[PDB]
């Protein structure tokens, strides 16, 4: 709710392998497919 | 380098807003109208439950990794972690 | 010719089974069981069910057009027709 | 009592011109095939 915990939770050693697995996911949906 | 992120990943065309919801339905990830997307992102707080509980109710041991939705009018994708969960939405570009 | 698509799917890479939904939650062509095909396809009906109020929460001209799932054990597709919906179960490798 | 005949319906030339389209959908999206990538996972 307030900046301090996020730049906590954010800093914290919990969110590396979720950005890790963030960038990589979505980047994995960046090839684009064709619907004609 | 969230922000990197965000500029990395809003510079992929099609994606009006990067809106990334955790696992407690508070925007830590908004770039967008807040008021208007934290109502969405508390819906898809509630559907990532709704598939959360349909993985782990239709089968024992299958883990929820991620989502693929077309609508009328966007591509929409849903990317869930173990801890925590994505939503962006994309046009087709 | 649904029956030539439908052979030409049967040893197709990675197919767990071939169904579909033929009465809006209620089907009918099966080449499983009872829950597999009708119980967890009825489930999936009134998520996608859920999905489309989601959506059409967001935007009511907003409807869905398509739907795919991928997981562990299995990569399901979900294509919602008119009145009936779609089913196809497929493994991720 | 879901339905006196399934198959009438599902047999017939234009319930199966939905079906043709909705195995029109099948055919735009099972000619992707393209897997996930490892990156040293470990699991």
């Amino acid at each position: 709710l307030t900046e301090e915990e996020k730049q906590q939770i954010l800093h914290s050693e919990e969110f590396l392998s979720f950005f890790d697995h963030s960038t990589r996911i979505v980047e994995r949906a960046l090839s684009e497919q064709i619907n004609i | 380098e969230v922000e990197e992120t965000l500029k990395r990943l809003q510079s992929q065309k099609g994606v009006q807003g990067i809106i990334v919801v955790n696992t407690e339905g508070i925007p830590i990830k908004s770039t967008m109208d807040n008021p208007t997307t934290t109502q969405y992102a508390s819906l898809m707080h509630s559907f990532i439950l709704k598939a959360r509980s349909t993985v782990r109710d239709i089968d024992p041991q299958n883990d929820l990794t991620f989502l693929r939705i077309r609508s009328k009018k966007n591509e929409i994708m849903v990317a869930p972690d173990k801890d925590y969960f994505l939503i962006v939405i994309q046009n087709p570009t």
